[PDB]
């Protein structure tokens, strides 16, 4: 434990390394966020869709736009957060030159 | 190869004895019987079928 | 425990950004082929469901903060690491058979509905538990 | 100072400690008859002893 | 292991301390005797024939087990090889013990190879000679 | 605390009337069970008849004839004779318990088929589909009560000669440098240089199968 | 990375003895008082399969009454109390047993652990879901009947009112007995992963199919106890004299949305370990590893969180459900499925498949639920379900995906571990036989029932008018339902030789090329499964162990255009 040792010429499988990515919570919040996000796109293709036929008249461009906005809010903090928590994976990949 | 040929013709009968006995009585109890003869014959025919398919590409080689 | 006790974030921030959507849209959007207003049966399902997957993380999280580098989880991990006790395991015992018995004897009670038969099923049922957890502990024949 | 049963197994609290809520020094359940011993034990040790018995013929 | 009354240890672990084995022959009197029975429960009162499925499908399959326990047939061992499986004579290698000792099953391995299992071949080369 | 034949609400007996639930007593109850199951057969021969109540007279007496003259049937099957004064533990005789266990489900039938007015009128089972059950149940569940308690018997014997062999299974799993997982036994007699336990020859006396059965 | 000194004189450990050399009175009361993962496992599979054939039979019933107009032998009653049963026993006495006996058996040697987490839990498990199915089946020998209600079992017809006799509340607690024992067999699968791993075996190198059985079991311990709750309420409506289900308090809707909320994540809960299943053998007899790993790891989780929201798509006619918002989820649901059926054939891409008797049935499974699936997200748009709900086009649509993930790939479940169930090998032949039979009496059967279901035919009707026009397409239907039944006698057939005459193995893995540490071991494996564990370094312990030279090339080849990152430097010190 505390530090790993490879010689050269071994490439091992990289899951659950100390500096892997699937190790940290951010990852997974961030996931979660991700395939929340694609309800907002649900959302919006049902207000155009209603409108396309002459419905929901009185709100569509609410639910339009409240659609977008959940999407963007949501879509965005999941790629943010994955990207933090695959922050060490980068600072490894600079420290050793091994990408697995 | 082998006994499909026998295996598929033996059912081919059965089957034909099925759909005429089912195409004779009319909407009654014995109908159900001659639908069992008649998938009775079906089976028949795929046990030929799947003894053709072991023939023709065995995968327990050593008897 | 650190990769499953994280893992179960996913899933419970889903449920809880479902439930809120589903709340405000039920509640609001007054579409034809469909009556508006909050439904209480599956907002407080998702709720709870996701109280049950936050329970879970919380708990594992809280518990995998204590613990060491076990070397299951670690990634270059010898067989000489984990040598040792594993721990107590139950060889055998018929008290399982027995108090699955018991539960059947209480269900076709109120089945039936037949008073003595969940009275007597209840208390057969607390006996066949005791005599599961007091397995390994019974006292030696007192001579 | 409290009172601590002698089946308990000694040990540092400076340095650890014994069982918790959430921890544990044993990938499984402990032992019964505690994990501080070392199974197996002589045959005396056991306690047991074996009858020698016949039947009529 | 001895036979005692004519069972067999083996098969009753308890065969020289009471009474263990019934003989075949009185097994399938007592089965032919109540199939008897549950062929003449039939010429009573009763009007209803579900009562002669129910009896007639059990004393089918009494006498399809008495007939099977009368004759008691057998099959043989397959000997066919379905796949990479092996005949009897085999002798299986321990694979771990050849894994932790790069003996047997794991012996031999180039230095490419030795190097891809994070085993550097200097501390190897006189294992192999 | 629990009342036990209220007989002021029965009324006083006149030979025209009857009620739904009307078995004898408990210990009774074969006897009516028996009666009940008898499938009608009655003989006619010119000037006189033998009723179909006969039969259950002689089903029941060659049944306590059985039960009366055991230890000889007993002795002329099992071929001994011997002045015995320890006893036997019924999984060590497993035709004996299991010809028990089938008498047992034979009078548990009977008297459940004596109590089978009352059993279809709560458990709602067609009252023929109870008296069938008594009469296909008195051949048919006797042969199964024989067969699964023999196998049971022979079962309990395995594990007495198992623990004996091989020592107590404590239940405490370790695992070797090899990763081989062990469970370390705990034998009651000596060990052999190996460090193995030596066979004990089993003596009918119980065997321990728990290390708490030990003081542990 | 350790290299050990030799053993002098050193022999392998005795492998146990097969199955069938076992004496009398050896499993008796080993069977009573067990506790050993393996053993129970076998158990709870044959008495799955036996609730298989029961269930069956009446589903045979139902067809023979359907083959022509007029009631011929079954009344209206009989009918109905028939396939209530059929489909509850074939539901939850055949399909989530199953699924749990797999998971029993198997897991624990993927995971490389001795036994399960809580043993006598286990053995609880196993007896309570027999209770539950023998006290579901007594309703049969009630005079008026077994439940008749359908197996969702919609309010008001449930009420004390509408569906009086005990049968129908014979029902509700051999259902509630089976789903405790579900959730008994659920609790052990999370705490084993989470807390008995072998050494080196890190989360990420589980195999697929036990990462299914633990999401599997986090949703079952989400929706058992709510079923539980649901039914006892109904129970306390109907004994008592409650009111909560009765229609003025709005009690029908609120039935089906508690009910199917239960019931989704239970289709699903029968999906995901059969995904499992064929996506660790299709890598075997294909000779490549599993493509797409972690990517398989996230679909099945995102399975596991898009069954808790897509619920109510089965409530589009109900008139109460808000209808764009489940479309949306339950088209959403469909796209990790694609994606395992788009890994299943990326792994099979180039491969050298060999056709022994699982990867049949591995590839029919496949051939057939995609057509199930290709069915269900036209079930899944509102506009076309006012039409298709509740027809027999739902049953075809459920009995694809059913009849595929269940019943196809448990028989290749069947027929992969049998070796490391029993140390015997299967007869291939017979295997053969059983597969064509199936596959050609169903698509038979089912293909041909989409048909009935446009032209406008309801599902559970028990007779129908000559003049209606669809007589012809129930007899064809019919013949083909009398080859399913069929089929099943070379399966029965070939099990029970194999068990007691069949061929011996040998080695650890007589399919060659498993990757699973389950093949590493015995055939069968001894009392606590590993006389040794192998290094394990990846999701391949057996491959990488039986081939040591194909080391240096799986590890090469795994990326496509692979980095330089074997010529790095190296990293540390011992
Ligand atoms: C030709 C017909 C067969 C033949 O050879 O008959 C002559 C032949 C003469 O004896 P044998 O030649 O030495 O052979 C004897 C056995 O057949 C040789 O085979 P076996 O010795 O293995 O068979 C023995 C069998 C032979 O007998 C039979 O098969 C029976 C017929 O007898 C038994 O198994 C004993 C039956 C005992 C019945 C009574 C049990 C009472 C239990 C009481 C429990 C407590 C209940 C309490 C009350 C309830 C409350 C809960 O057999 C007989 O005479 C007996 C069968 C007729
Ligand atoms: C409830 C039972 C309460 C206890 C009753 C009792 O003591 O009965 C003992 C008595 C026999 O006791 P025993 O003499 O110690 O049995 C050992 C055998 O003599 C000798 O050992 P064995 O290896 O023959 O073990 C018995 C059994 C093996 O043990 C069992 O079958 C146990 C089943 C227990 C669950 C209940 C099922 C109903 O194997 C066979 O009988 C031959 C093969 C049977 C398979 C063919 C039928 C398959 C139907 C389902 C379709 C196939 C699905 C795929 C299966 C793939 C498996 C790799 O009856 C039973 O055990 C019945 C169970
Ligand atoms: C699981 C399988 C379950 C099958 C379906 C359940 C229904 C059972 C069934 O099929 O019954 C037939 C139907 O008629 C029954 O009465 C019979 C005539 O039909 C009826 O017109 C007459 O009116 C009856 O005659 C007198 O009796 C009446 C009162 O009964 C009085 O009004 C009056 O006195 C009248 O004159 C006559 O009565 P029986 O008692 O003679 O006939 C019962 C029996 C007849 O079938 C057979 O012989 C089948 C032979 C094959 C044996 C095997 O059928 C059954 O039970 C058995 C059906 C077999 C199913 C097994 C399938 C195998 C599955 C594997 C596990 C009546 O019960 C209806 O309810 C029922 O729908
Ligand atoms: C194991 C058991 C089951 C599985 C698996 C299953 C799968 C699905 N089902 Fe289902 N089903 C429904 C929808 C789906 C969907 C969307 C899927 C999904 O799993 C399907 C996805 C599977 C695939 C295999 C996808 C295709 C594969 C690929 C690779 C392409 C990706 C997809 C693309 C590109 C989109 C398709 C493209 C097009 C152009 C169409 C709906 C409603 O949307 C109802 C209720 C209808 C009603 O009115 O009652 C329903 C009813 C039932 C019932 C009813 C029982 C009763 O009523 O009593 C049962 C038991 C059942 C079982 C099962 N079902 N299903
Ligand atoms: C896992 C889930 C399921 C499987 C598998 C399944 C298999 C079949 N199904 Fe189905 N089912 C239907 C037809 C079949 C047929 C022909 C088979 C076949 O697999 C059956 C053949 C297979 C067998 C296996 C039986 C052969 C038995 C033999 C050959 C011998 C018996 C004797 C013995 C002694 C057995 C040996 C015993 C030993 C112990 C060794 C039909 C229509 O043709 C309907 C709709 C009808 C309506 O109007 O509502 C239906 C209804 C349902 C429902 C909805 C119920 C409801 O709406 O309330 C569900 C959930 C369901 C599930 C499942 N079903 N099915
Ligand atoms: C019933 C009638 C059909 C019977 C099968 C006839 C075809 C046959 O024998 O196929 C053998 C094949 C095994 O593969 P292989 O030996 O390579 O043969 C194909 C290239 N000659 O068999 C297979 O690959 C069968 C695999 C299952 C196919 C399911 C399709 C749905
Ligand atoms: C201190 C203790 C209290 C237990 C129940 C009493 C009965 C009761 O409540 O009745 C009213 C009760 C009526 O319902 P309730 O008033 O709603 O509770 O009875 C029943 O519902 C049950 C009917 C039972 C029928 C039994 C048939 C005969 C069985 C014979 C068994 C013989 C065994 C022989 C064994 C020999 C070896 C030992
Ligand atoms: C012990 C019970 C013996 C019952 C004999 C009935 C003979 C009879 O009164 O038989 C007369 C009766 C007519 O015979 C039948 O029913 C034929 C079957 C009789 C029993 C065969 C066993
Ligand atoms: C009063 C007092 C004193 C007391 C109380 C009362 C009384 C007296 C009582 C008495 C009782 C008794 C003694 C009883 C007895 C009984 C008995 C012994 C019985 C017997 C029976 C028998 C039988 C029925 C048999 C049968 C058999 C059979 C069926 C067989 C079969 C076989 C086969 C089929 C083979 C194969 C197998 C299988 C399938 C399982
Ligand atoms: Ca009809
Ligand atoms: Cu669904
Ligand atoms: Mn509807």
């Amino acid at each position: 434990p505390e530090r790993m040792h490879y010689i050269k010429g071994y490439v091992p499988v990289a899951y659950s390394s100390p500096h892997s990515s699937l190790e940290r919570s951010a990852t997974w919040l961030g996931m979660g966020f991700l395939l929340t996000a694609l309800a907002g796109v649900g959302a919006v293709l049902f207000a155009v869709g209603a409108n396309s036929v002459g419905q929901q008249q009185e709100h569509w461009v609410l639910y339009s736009i409240i659609g977008v906005v959940f999407a963007v809010v949501c879509t965005v903090l999941g790629t943010v957060l994955i990207i933090k928590g695959r922050a060490p994976y980068n600072r490894y990949v600079k420290e050793t030159g091994r990408t697995q | 190869m082998g006994k499909s040929f026998a295996l598929l013709v033996l059912g081919a009968i059965i089957l034909a004895g099925g759909v005429w006995y089912t195409i004779e009585v009319g909407y009654s109890v014995m109908a159900i019987v001659a639908a069992l003869i008649m998938a009775a014959g079906g089976g028949i025919i795929t046990w030929g079928l799947a003894v053709a398919a072991d023939v023709n590409s065995p995968t327990s080689h050593k008897i | 425990m650190k990769s499953s006790a994280k893992l179960m974030y996913g899933p419970t921030v889903f449920m809880a950004a479902m439930a809120v959507i589903y709340i405000f849209a039920t509640m609001h959007v007054s579409d034809g082929g469909s009556v508006k207003g909050v439904e209480w049966v599956g907002s407080v399902a998702l709720v709870l469901s996701a109280g049950l997957t936050l329970m879970l993380g919380v708990y594992l999280h809280f518990t995998e903060v204590r613990v060491d580098v076990l070397p299951e989880d670690w990634e270059e991990a010898e067989v000489a690491d984990k040598a040792g006790t594993l721990g107590f395991f139950s060889p055998s015992s018929i008290w399982p058979a027995a108090m699955s018995g018991a539960v059947g004897f209480l269900a076709f009670g109120v089945v039936y509905f037949h008073y003595w038969m969940i009275a007597v099923g209840l208390m057969l049922l607390i006996f066949t538990i005791t005599k599961l957890n007091l397995q390994y502990g019974v006292p030696k024949e007192k001579h | 100072k409290h009172f601590v049963d002698p089946a308990w197994p000694e040990h540092n609290p400076a340095d650890g400690h014994v069982v918790t809520e959430l921890i544990s020094k044993v990938a499984g359940a402990s032992s019964p008859w505690g994990d501080d011993k070392e199974f197996p034990v002589s045959a005396e040790e056991t306690g047991y002893v074996h009858p020698y018995t016949r039947i009529n013929r | 292991p001895e036979i005692y009354r004519g069972v067999s240890t083996l098969d009753e672990p308890s065969a020289a301390w009471g009474w263990h084995g019934l003989k075949r022959n009185t097994i399938q009197l007592a089965g032919w005797i109540s199939v008897l029975f549950m062929l003449g429960y039939n010429f009573g009162n009763h009007k209803g024939h579900v009562e002669t499925i129910w009896l007639l499908v059990i004393t089918a399959l009494l006498v399809i087990g008495l007939l099977i326990h009368l004759f008691e047939p057998k099959l043989s061992q397959v000997r066919t090889i379905t796949s990479r499986n092996k005949p009897v004579g085999h002798v299986e290698p321990d694979w771990t013990y050849d894994q932790a000792t790069l003996t047997g099953t794991w012996g031999n391995l180039t230095d490419s190879q030795l190097r891809s299992v994070n085993i550097e071949p200097s501390r190897v080369a006189h294992l192999r000679a | 605390v629990t009342t036990i034949n209220a007989i002021w609400n029965l009324g006083p007996y006149n030979p025209s009337q009857v009620s739904a639930g009307s078995q004898p007593d408990v210990y009774m109850l074969w006897t009516d069970g028996a009666a009940r199951v008898m499938p009608a057969w009655e003989l006619y021969l010119g000037n006189y008849t033998i009723p179909a109540v006969f039969w259950v007279a002689v089903m029941l007496g060659i049944l306590v004839v059985l039960l009366v003259t055991y230890p000889f049937i007993e002795r002329k099957f099992t071929g001994d004779d011997a002045h015995h004064n320890l006893l036997q533990r019924p999984r060590d005789v497993p035709v004996r318990t299991s010809l028990g266990v089938m008498a047992l489900v034979f009078y548990i039938l009977l008297t459940v088929s004596g109590g089978n007015d009352v059993y279809a009128m709560q458990f709602h089972v067609s009252l023929n589909a109870m008296t069938w059950i008594g009469r296909i149940g008195l051949i048919v569940g006797p042969a199964i009560a024989y067969f699964i308690t023999y196998r049971l018997c022979i079962g309990l014997q395995r594990s007495d000669r198992e623990v004996l062999e091989h020592g107590i299974e404590t239940g405490i799993i370790k695992q070797m440098p090899n990763g081989a997982f062990i469970e370390v036994h705990q034998p009651l007699g000596p060990v052999d240089d190996h460090g193995h336990p030596i066979p004990l020859p089993y003596a009918g006396a119980a065997v321990p199968k728990q290390m708490n059965q030990l003081g542990y | 990375t350790a290299v050990a000194p030799r053993v002098d004189g050193h022999v392998a450990p005795q492998r146990p003895e097969p199955t069938g050399h076992a004496r009398k009175g050896s499993k008796a009361w080993l069977m009573m008082t067990t506790t050993d993962h393996k053993q129970l496992g076998i158990m709870y599979i044959i008495m799955s399969f036996s609730f298989f054939f029961l269930g069956g039979l009446m589903a045979l019933l139902i067809r023979a009454e359907l083959f022509t107009p007029g009631l011929q032998f079954l009344s209206n009653e009989q009918f109905n109390q028939l396939f209530t049963m059929h489909g509850t026993v074939m539901l939850l006495l055949y399909g989530t047993p199953i699924v749990w006996g797999f998971a029993n058996y198997v897991l624990p040697l993927q995971i490389g652990a001795p036994d399960v987490a809580f043993p006598r839990l286990n053995a609880f498990g196993f007896w309570i879901t027999t209770v539950g199915g023998v006290a579901m089946l007594t309703g049969f020998l009630t005079p008026g009947g077994a439940a008749d209600f359908g197996w969702t079992m919609y309010s008001p017809l449930s009420d004390a009112i509408h569906s009086p006799g005990l049968g129908s509340d014979m029902w509700i607690v051999g259902v509630g007995a089976t789903g405790i024992g579900s959730v008994a067999s659920a609790i052990n699968m999370l705490t084993t992963i989470l807390c008995l791993r072998a050494p080196g075996m890190t989360m990420f190198r589980m195999p697929i199919f036990t990462w299914n059985i633990f999401v599997v079991s986090v949703l079952a311990l989400l929706i058992f106890p709510l079923l539980l709750a649901a039914a006892l309420g109904v129970l306390y409506d109907r004994k008592l004299g409650g009111h909560l289900y009765d229609p003025a308090n709005g009690g029908s809707l609120l039935w089906q949305h508690l009910f199917w909320f239960f019931g989704h994540p239970e289709v699903y809960v029968l999906a995901l370990p059969f995904f499992g299943i064929v996506s660790e053998i299709i890598p075997v007899f294909s000779r490549k590893p599993m493509f797409g790993y972690v990517g398989l790891i996230f679909a099945t989780l995102s399975i596991g969180a898009l069954s808790m929201a897509v619920w109510a798509h089965h409530m589009f006619v109900t008139g109460a459900v808000l209808l764009p918002f489940f479309s949306f989820m339950t088209f959403l649901i469909s796209v990790p499925t694609g994606v395992k059926f788009f890994n299943w054939v990326g792994t099979m891409w180039k491969g050298h498949i060999t056709w022994e008797t699982p990867m049949i049935w591995s590839v029919g499974f496949m051939a057939t639920f995609l057509f199930g699936g290709l069915t269900g997200i036209m079930l899944a748009s509102p506009p076309l379900d006012f039409h298709l709900a509740d027809s027999y086009f739902l049953i075809a649509h459920f009995h694809y995906t059913l009849f595929g993930t269940v019943v196809f790939a448990s028989c290749a479940g069947v027929y992969f571990w049998f070796p490391k169930m029993t140390g015997r090998m299967m007869d291939e032949r017979l295997g053969k036989i059983h597969f064509w039979l199936t596959f050609v009496g169903f698509h038979g059967t089912f293909l041909i029932q989409h048909w009935v279901g446009n032209m406008g035919m309801p599902r559970r009707y028990a007779d129908y008018l000559d003049s209606d026009g669809f007589t012809i397409y129930n007899q064809i239907s019919t013949v083909f339902s009398f080859l399913l039944g069929l089929s099943v006698i070379p399966f029965i057939w070939n099990v029970f030789k194999s068990w007691r005459y069949g061929e011996l193995v040998t080695v650890d893995d007589p399919w060659g090329y498993g990757n699973s540490l389950e093949w590493a071991t015995s055939c069968p494996p001894p009392r606590h499964n590993f006389a040794s564990l192998p290094r394990i370094r990846s999701e391949r312990p057996a491959f990488e162990l039986h081939y040591p030279h194909m080391i240096e090339r799986m590890r090469a080849e795994a990326h496509t255009g692979h980095h330089d990152d074997i010529n790095a430097p190296e990293l540390g010190t011992a």
